[PDB]
This record gives structure tokens, sequence and C-alpha cells, in this order.
RNA sequence: GGCCUACCAUGGUUUCAACGGGUAACGGGGAAUAAGGGUUCGAUUCCGGAGAGGGAGCCUGAGAAACGGCUACCACAUCCAAGGAAGGCAGCAGGCGCGCAAAUUACCCAAUCCUAAUUCAGGGAGGUAGUGACAAUAAAUAACGAUACAGGGCCCAUUCGGGUCUUGUAAUUGGAAUGAGUACAAUGUAAAUACCUUAACGAGGAACAAUUGGAGGGCAAGUCUGGUGCCAGCAGCCGCGGUAAUUCCAG
């Protein structure tokens, strides 16, 4: 746990999405694993961006241990750095919330079972209704 | 010379030729006649499951003087009785009537083995479980 | 005779072998080093 | 219907099975070199017939062919970089006369042994599965390296093992436990 | 365009194999074997064709003789209030059957792309995971040491000894190294599992213990021992076994 150093390769500029790529190349000689939380905290001084600015997605520590590659993303002006993820990657960073849904079993069978009716629905509900109470 | 033609627009004959020399060859008219699927009593299969009818006792040809321990078999696919030979001692034990019984061939692609007169088949597992695991005692015949 | 073959002694060797147990050895060893002692066994000569 | 992954398998058993010639040549390829199995064995012999196959290929068309020449320098300086072929034997004659001996010494299974600290030639062959062992800043624990010419400066043990320093591992830190929970106190 | 019709002519194919029959025949790229020449395979990751229990017939549309469209059958087969109604897994998963013979009624649109009025929705296409000794790659089951008997040849020899040269049998001991596994974490990922990393545990014969076939010849390895006695059995082939079995059953 001595030291880490970001060293950032291959950074193209990315006008036309808002955004600087680039890849991350942490050389971690003493650490387990270099945990992309602070990560995004280290790059955001060395780019000004935030921490919300920023994503780090792709890493695979090298065999025998000491070295881990990935890829990282740094947006201009936060604002665009939601309009422009993925959804899944900002509910692991906190910024997007996990969108609740049932299983596809549930939402399929539901389209199926809503499929047989034709219109809103409740005039037959009524009519149904009366028959069930007498 | 050679008693063969030879000149160059001369293929047809030459393949024609060969073509009807190749009915001479043993493998090539049974790959060609589908023998195995009519004739043989596996239909053309490497295996057959079969059902015991009853244990036989074969002498051995000369200049052998045992008794060989095989049992008849009948088979589901076909219908057809097979005589069956079950292997290493003890194992005639093992086998009994009724016990759907697994064949394979006994080695030489169709024909008779060693001094057993007339048995082209052996058993490999009855119960479903194996011979020479019960042989070996590594496994239990089931109880039926 | 010629119909029949006297099934009754089927067995009648193994079951009668007076059997005795495997006695236990120490291991031999195991892959690459199973090599050695087969390729030095074969050439002590020194 | 995604497309098809290739593969190969690297070895060839050879012709006749029992030979007393050929299973008792086994004497350098297995102590000599402290080896598995005859797979291990089968392996250089397959590459080295591949080997002489696109030689034979290449002898037969004629000199000053540009696909001679091509895959001729190809052929040579891929052998050359391993050190397989040495340093002036350059030419497809000389491909032809290599033989299955001078291709595991190139391992690093030997190349361990013959620069010193491995003292056995299956000591090393411990030492490289149990991590021990990094070519430049890498640790491979894969006896079947192959090392090449630019690269025997760097076997040297890991950064991570024991011997490299790097606080050594489980059998000595907990023998030197419980002689502090014995005469320690 | 004989595609069909009316009129007219008598043509058309064939031993250089027409026509008929068979095929356990979808065709091809390709696969296996590898001196050359060849032989055998190709249902099947791509291209083309055909089909959606059988056979016809059609609506809509640019495009269908469509079957997750419609009009009635048969190997068929479902529901009941007995009046009627409904159907097509050679899609995905699963079941029965058949057999020598082949996986989960799992998760998701995050990648590849497709469609739509369309950046957003949808996709059992597709991807992920489970089963998986089909094949293929790499390579654990140990590594360093210390310690001893019993001979035999020869030499010198007093005879008691060495002083080489080799033959076999282990048998008791020591510190070192490591992952197979158990796992904080982080990484991976749509979310996970697993891999690659990694704190903490994790080796002394009792285990963290490798098997499968062989030992007459082909063909590498016992004329060692106990049992059997042409019996049991072995044996691809030649052969073995009838009271000293190098071949069966055992150690």
């Amino acid at each position: 746990s001595d030291a880490v150093t970001i060293r950032t390769r291959k950074v193209i500029s990315n006008p036309l999405l808002a955004r600087k790529q680039f890849v991350v190349d942490v050389l971690h000689p003493n650490r387990a694993n270099v945990s992309k939380d602070e990560l995004r905290e280290k790059l955001a001084e060395v780019y000004k961006a935030e921490k919300d600015a920023v994503s780090v997605f792709g890493f695979r520590t090298q065999f025998g241990g000491g070295k881990s590659v990935g890829f990282g993303l740094v947006y201009n002006s936060v604002a665009e750095a939601k309009k422009f993820e993925p959804t899944y990657r900002l509910v692991r960073y906190g910024l997007a919330e996990k969108v609740e849904k049932a299983s596809r079993q549930q939402r399929k069978q539901k389209k199926n079972r809503d499929k047989k009716i034709f219109g809103t629905g409740k005039r037959l509900a009524k009519k149904v209704a009366r028959r069930n109470a007498d | 010379g050679k008693g063969k033609p030879r000149g160059l627009n001369s293929a047809r004959k030459l393949r024609v030729h060969r073509r009807n020399n190749r009915w001479a060859e043993n493998n090539y008219k049974k790959r060609l006649l589908g023998t195995a699927f009519k004739s043989s009593p596996f239909g053309g299969s490497s295996h057959a499951k079969g059902i015991v009818l009853e244990k036989l006792g074969i002498e051995s040809k000369q200049p052998n003087s045992a008794i060989r321990k095989c049992v008849r078999v009948q088979l589901i696919k076909n219908g057809k009785k097979v005589t069956a030979f079950v292997p290493n001692d003890g194992c005639l034990n093992f086998v009994d009537e009724n016990d759907e019984v697994l064949l394979a061939g006994f080695g030489r692609k169709g024909k008779a083995k060693g001094d057993i007169p007339g048995v082209r088949f052996k058993v490999v597992k009855v119960s479903g479980v194996s011979l020479l695991a019960l042989w070996k005692e590594k496994k239990e015949k089931p109880r039926s | 005779a010629k119909v029949h073959g006297s099934l009754a002694r089927a067995g009648k060797v193994k079951s009668q072998t007076p059997k005795v147990e495997k006695t236990e050895k120490p291991k031999k060893p195991k892959g690459r080093a199973y090599k050695r002692l087969l390729y030095t066994r074969r050439f002590v000569n020194v | 219907p995604r497309a098809p992954r290739t593969y190969s398998k690297t070895y060839s058993t050879p012709k006749r099975p029992y030979e007393s010639s050929r299973l008792d040549a086994e004497l350098k390829l297995a102590g000599e070199f402290g080896l598995k199995n005859k797979k291990e064995i089968y392996r250089i012999s397959f590459q080295l017939s591949k080997i002489r196959r696109a030689a034979r290929d290449l002898l037969t068309r004629d000199e000053k062919d540009p696909k001679r020449l091509f895959e001729g320098n190809a052929l040579i300086r891929r052998l050359v970089r391993v050190g397989v072929l040495s340093e002036d034997k350059k030419k497809l004659d000389y491909v032809l006369a290599l033989k299955v001996e001078d291709f595991l010494e190139r391992r690093l299974q030997t190349q361990v042994y013959k620069l010193g600290l491995a003292k056995s030639v299956h000591h090393a062959r411990v030492l490289i599965t149990q991590r021990h062992i990094a070519v430049g800043k890498q640790i491979v624990n894969i006896p079947s390296f192959m090392v090449r010419l630019d690269s025997e400066k760097h076997i040297d043990f890991a950064p991570t093992s024991p011997f490299g320093g790097a606080r050594p591992g489980r059998v000595a830190r907990r023998n030197a436990a419980r002689k502090a929970e014995a005469s320690g106190e």
C-alpha cells in the first residue's frame, strides 16, 4: 500500500460526445487491487472533473499481480455525463436510481393477459361484476 | 501391352472397369448393398440392448475342451435372437433370465472369436450397471 | 450328449481361491517425480 | 451460429508403440531434463516435424523464388530469435539438421537450471510453478516458456517471491510465530 | 416460353447409357487420413434450396401459395353445462416415446444487430449462467538435505586388515516452498458466478494417497510364490489349462 500511479494512455478527445476517453494503466506494486472509487477521486484531480464526470469500467489485473489496466471516461460538465452515460454505469456511482420492475416472465405474462381484452377493459368489468354479484 | 487401355481418350473405359471390379472387394459391397441395415442383427450399430431368454453352454472347439457359459438374447429394436458370450468367471451367476442386458460386438467385425463356435457377441452391461463392476465387487446388481 | 452344457460349476475356481489381502506399502511418487524414480532406477551404475 | 473457435492439437503419438530404442531414448528427454511425461516430448517433435515440412517445401522451389526468400528468412529469424538455430547457422540446410535436443535447452525449465539458482533441473520445475521466477517484469509459471535471445538477463526471482525479498511465506512465517509464543513470551 | 387453348406438322431423347429403379442422397464452401496419385465423410456455426402433422386452395401486401394468417380431412387431438368451441413446439425451455445415442420449464437486452410512428419501446434473435471427461490448450500429486547395512571381484595381506570398483536394501530425521481448498475486500458483470489479484487459515506418510490396461510371441515387462487340474477360465491371432501353468484365479 506504498503508492499507486495513474498513467493515462491513448488519450482521445471526443468533442461530439463531450468527453475525453483514455486507457487507465494503474501500477499498484503492493496493493491487492485498486478499487475504482478512489481512482475516480484521483482521476478527478488530474482533470478537474468533480468525480461525477468520470467513469472507469473495464479493469483487469495482470497475471502475477502488481498491475491493472482498464478504460476510463472523463466528461465535460456533469449534466452531460448523465446525458451520454448508460444507466447501468450511473447506478454504480449513485448518480441514477435503480428503477424497479418485475422480471421478464411477469412482464411478458402480463402483456399476453392484457392482449386478450379490447379497449379500456372497464366496460367488461362492470358487466361481469354484476353477474358475479348475482 | 499390360492388358488395360492406355489411350488418352479412354477414361470412360478405365472408370467403368474400376467400378465393376470394386464389387470383388468385401467391404465395398457391404457399404453399397446396405448389408448392415438389412442383414446384420444389430442394425449397423456398435451396441444393442436385449432380453435374456436362456442360459447356454457351448462346447469349445478343438483343441480346447471347456464349456463356454453364454446366453441367448432377444433384442428390443429388432426382435432377433442372438447368442452372446458371458465373460470371465462367475458372470453367468450375475446374469439371469429377463435382465435386459447390453450387447457389443465380439471383436472381429461380424465373426466368431476363439474356440467358441457361432457366437458373435458379448454382454457388457447387465441390469444397467456393468460386468466389470459386478465382477470386481465395485457395484451391486439391483434387486430384481 | 451334444445337446447341453453343464452350467453348474461356473465360478468354481475364483470361489475357492484362498484370498489374501493386499499388504500396505508406502506410496510411490506421481507425475514428473515418477519418471525420476524410473529413469534413475534404470540407470544406477555410477 | 456464432463463428467457430479454431483449435488444434500440438502433439503426435509415434507409430510403433513399443520400441526399445525410442522407449529408452527417453533417458535424456525425461530424466536429464526433468519432464512430466512423453507428451512433453511428443510435443517438441511435432513442432520440429512442422518445421521441416515447410523447409522441404521451400528447398524444392527455385533459388531466388520470392516465396522462398520471404518465408525463408522469416523461418530463420523466428528460429534464431528463440535460440534454437545458432548465431551463424542460418541456412535451410541446417534447420533440417535441427534436432529435439536444442529445443529443450531453450525451455525456461532448463534455462533456470543453467543460469544457476536452481541446483537441479527438476528443482527448477518446482520453483517455476510455485510462482517464483519472473522474466522481465512478468511472473511466469509455465515450464515450457521457450525463452528468447534477449531474455536470459531477465530470468530472476520475482519481486513478490520470498527469494526475491518480500516477507517470506507461510511456512517460515508460521514457524517463527510459534517460537515467538514459546520463547518470546 | 406448350405456361394453357385452337389449328397444323411428326417430331424429341438414347450404348458417348436415354428411360426406369435404388440411395439409411439436401447441394456447396469444407472434414478425416497426410510421399505422390488417391480413399472416405459433409444432418450440423457461412452461402443457396425446401418444409412447418399430409395435400390442396386463397386474403392482405411491394413482397407469401405465409402456416407463432385464413378455408376441411388424416397419424391426430383438447374443453365442457352435450348446445357448441378451439388446435399445429422440424422456435426457446420441458415432457412422453424411441432407442447404443444427446443439457435448465434459469437471468437479461448490457454487448452483436433487427424492427417500428422510432435515440427511449420490443426481440427464448442474441448474450449470461447451470448440466457437460464430445473434442482442444496449458500442467499439481512434491523439492533440497543429513544419516546405514549386506555382499562380490581384484590388489596388496599378518590370517585379524584396508583400498578401490561395483552390486541391492531402505530408514530414520530436518528446516524451506507452494496451491487444491476455506475466504475480508476489491475487480469482473445488466446483476451475479467464475477467472486474474489479494488480507487470514491451509502438508509430514493417516494423508490433501492416480488411474487404466498388461508381463509366452507379435509387443515393453517375472520361467517369483499360493490355488485349480482340458474344470474354472484366458486368448483380437498363434496358443494356454488333463497334479511342478512364465498365459486362468490371486499376492
